[PDB]
């Protein structure tokens, strides 16, 4: 029921510009919350609030935790860029 | 939290 997108973002000094929700309870999806105006994600224009996050930099996070996905984003921040694979209901 | 503060900012 979804469309999948692979999104690349350069990090800005302020980060990638979006909030991550979910993955708190078993089976709970990880997904995009608020997108910051003029941040990397907004500027790039592909990410949408509500998109389900399924992979970060080649590491799958389906069925995995909020903690893991934040860890992967912190590693991406260190390297200065991230690849996101997302799914959105269509 | 209101939707703009919910979740972890990256």
């Amino acid at each position: 029921d979804y469309q999948e997108q692979d999104i690349f973002l350069w990090r800005k000094e302020t980060g990638f510009g979006f909030r991550i929700l979910g993955g708190n309870e078993p089976g709970e999806p990880i997904y995009i919350g608020h997108i910051v105006p003029l941040g990397a994600a907004d500027t790039d224009g592909r990410l949408r609030s509500g998109d389900e996050l399924i992979c970060v930099d080649g590491t799958p996070v389906i069925g995995k935790s909020h903690q893991l996905v934040v860890q992967l984003m912190q590693q991406a921040a260190k390297q200065g860029h991230v690849n996101l694979t997302v799914r959105r209901k269509v | 939290l209101p939707f703009e503060l919910r979740g972890h900012l990256v």
